[PDB]
């Protein structure tokens, strides 16, 4: 309810930590395939968790 | 729901091309065994009508 708007700018991106993880948890994307946000760039990321 | 269109695919599909092979396309170690999750998304899907 109090989620953290968390803030990813400025920063660069390493989606290659994402894995190794718990086996088979859910990694679920809508408007792009996970493996594509490296060819991708955005002004800015909320890292809500 | 009888209609589906395939939509994704691992390369784009050529002019006037028809591609009927539903071979997975497995991104790692883990079988897909018809599950959607890490690495196995399916590449057909069921219209939304």
């Amino acid at each position: 309810y109090a989620w953290n708007r968390k803030r990813i700018s400025n920063c660069v991106a390493d989606y290659s930590v994402l894995y190794n993880f718990a086996p088979f948890f859910a990694f679920k994307c809508y408007g792009v395939s996970p493996t594509k946000l490296n060819d991708l760039c955005f002004t800015n990321v909320y890292a809500d968790s | 729901y009888n209609y589906r269109y395939r939509l994704f695919r691992k390369s784009k599909l050529k002019p006037f091309e028809r591609d009927i092979s539903t071979e997975i396309y497995q991104a790692g170690n883990k079988p897909c065994n018809g599950v959607a999750g890490v690495n196995c998304y399916f590449p057909l899907q069921s219209y939304g009508f």
